[PDB]
DNA sequence: TGCCATCAGAAAACGCGTCAGCGCCGCTCTGAGGCAATAAACAGAATCAGGC
DNA sequence: GCCTGATTCTGTTTATTGCCTCAGAGCGGCGCTGACGCGTTTTCTGATGGCA
């Protein structure tokens, strides 16, 4: 199923088989209805029988199963999420991590904006009560962006909003407790934010997207590895038509992806149509988005 | 809606629910399922046994 | 809104050239972490009506 | 007298709050390197039309 979340908070999931894959330059059809002043925030694709961990805006963590979410159709707008979870007056959800099961001693890698990283063991989150648990000592306006599961030794990649990518070994980061801030991962400039987090696992291709519906596909091996807390390299030329970077994901062959704008307009397409180019190159169109619209979602669909 | 034909009790579920879960909950919580304790005691030659 | 020519215009590799950020030394210091005390929840007993 | 559902204790487990450290994280100066500008190929991506 595919899960959508609004700014005020209105969860909704619908079967994935309803939508169909169009060609590259497609307008797309609407997904849900939006109030007089609202916009969707994030998109998720997961199975029904999977645990999900929700991270709030104040560092709390909550546990839930997918099928407990309300079921609705395209015309509906969903129901407020405050009923499902005992949230605060202004606390909001900003990250969801699907977990099939808890096993071994794997670690949870969490990275916020402004270039901060933190590593914790998954064993701490085996059981959670109705009330949440503090996970990050967030300061000022910093917010979580992405989380993932990693083994003892792996690689981590961070993407900024101005085409800067940093790749470094995860052995530098040391496991810390729950009530800790973390260390600095990437040296940002001025007015730049981290937008995505990708852990490369085996051979594949890296797909990127912008806010105006442009993207490309480059090989993994061309990206270099250096120390942490350093500036990156040019992941993609921002130019003027493309706009800012919105996200990235590692997609191999024979897969499909979905993108969503501020107001519905979901589109699904294959990945074989996207060509292979170098790192410092602007890509081709992916969505023929109308004016006053921005792509704010990107997910991968397997087969 | 019981009548001369026989017993008939009607329960309507909401449009956004599943009947099987409700039926299982009713089995678990109400008297739709009960327990019977068997204890055979009778008089034999004027004595309990 | 989707399948076939048919384009021209132009995005993009590639062998050179350089200087702007990396590693690597020193040093200084602020925040995890150990330790202890409080206060809630959680779950298991223990008791009490109710119906034959 | 027997079995069950509902309410009331009681010991255990867990999250949160202070205090004080040191040891790991961060800052400043220096050599030297990889990563980013240059035109010609080139194929390849949009635009146009048969409408379907």
């Amino acid at each position: 199923v595919v899960v959508t979340l609004s700014h005020q908070g209105y969860v909704k999931y619908q079967p994935l088989s309803e939508y169909e894959a169009q060609r590259r330059g497609g307008k797309g059809k609407s997904a849900a209805r939006i109030k007089e002043e609202d916009f969707i925030d994030r998109l998720l694709v997961a199975n029904t029988h999977d645990h999900i961990l929700c991270f709030s805006s104040r560092g709390r963590v909550y546990s839930m199963k997918v099928y407990q979410l309300p079921e609705a159709t395209r015309g509906a707008r969903g129901r407020p999420i405050v009923n499902l979870l005992p949230l605060e007056q202004d606390e909001r959800i900003t990250a969801i991590l699907p977990v099939t099961e808890f096993e071994e001693g794997v670690k949870v890698f969490m990275a916020t904006a402004n270039g901060t990283v933190k590593k914790t063991v998954l064993t701490e989150f085996n059981r959670l009560r109705t009330a949440g648990k503090v996970a990050i000592k967030l300061v000022d306006g910093d917010e979580l962006i992405g989380v993932d599961l990693t083994s003892g030794e792996d690689e981590v990649m961070l993407f900024s909003a101005e085409g800067k990518v940093v790749r470094f070994k995860e052995s530098s980061v040391r496991a810390m407790g729950c009530n800790t801030t973390g260390v600095r991962g990437i040296r940002l400039g001025e007015g730049d934010k981290v937008v995505s987090l990708i852990v490369p696992r085996g051979d594949g291709a890296i797909l990127t997207a912008t806010q105006n519906g442009y993207g490309k596909r480059t090989a993994v091996a061309e990206y270099p590895t250096k120390s942490r807390a350093t500036k990156g390299v040019i992941s993609i030329k921002v130019t003027e038509r493309n706009g800012l970077v919105v996200g990235a994901v590692q997609v191999d062959d024979c897969d499909q992806i979905m993108m969503i704008t501020d107001a519905g307009t979901l589109v699904r397409t294959r990945v074989s149509e996207i060509s292979i180019v170098g790192r410092n190159t602007q890509g081709v169109i992916l969505i023929r988005t109308a004016e006053d619209e921005n792509v704010v979602g990107l997910q991968r669909v397997a087969e | 809606e019981s009548d001369k034909d026989g017993m008939r009790i009607v329960i309507e579920v909401k449009r956004d629910a599943v009947g099987e879960v409700v039926l299982n909950n009713l089995y678990s919580q109400t008297q739709l399922q009960v327990s019977f304790g068997i204890n055979m005691v009778a008089l034999h030659h004027g004595q309990p046994k």
